[PDB]
């Protein structure tokens, strides 16, 4: 909510969409609560980009996601991230999950409520697509 | 809901 937080997240998201096209990676935010569009969009885009980016380019994305999570830590009490990834991009998805847990201890319940929405998008997703579902509770 | 989902594809 703080306009400062919006400005930084909007900026981190704009860097995220720059890098995504620099790498040729496509993210489609299927669904998001409009009350928290920018927050969810930035986490979903960065988490997706970090799983799909080349390994040598992943730290810069992971760095962006760390910055986003630290800023969102002022407007988000807890955040959960659930990822499905192709076999060749599983460790990358683990680094995203570790980064979110370091920033917000994931906890089992909201981790499984996100996995459900993840699995709901997995029913329509392609076998080689990364699916990221995110749950947040505002401060 | 506080929920949001998206997906991604690599080049």
């Amino acid at each position: 909510m703080p306009p400062r937080v919006r400005r930084r997240v909007e900026e981190l998201l704009r860097r995220a969409r720059e890098l995504a096209e620099e790498l040729g990676i496509r993210v489609e935010v299927l669904e998001v609560d409009p009350e928290y569009e920018l927050e969810l969009t930035a986490v979903i885009t960065l988490a997706i980009l970090a799983v799909l980016a080349p390994p040598e380019r992943q730290d810069e994305v992971l760095e962006l996601l760390r910055e986003t999570l630290k800023t969102l830590s002022e407007v988000v009490e807890s955040l959960a991230v659930s990822i499905w990834a192709p076999p060749e991009r599983e460790e990358a998805a683990r680094r995203v999950e570790r980064l979110v847990e370091e920033a917000f201890n994931t906890t089992p319940e909201t981790r499984e409520r996100a996995r459900k929405l993840r699995d709901e998008a997995r029913r329509d997703a392609e076998p080689d697509e990364v699916v990221v579902a995110v749950h947040l509770v505002p401060k | 809901p506080g929920f949001g989902v998206g997906r991604g594809l690599a080049p």
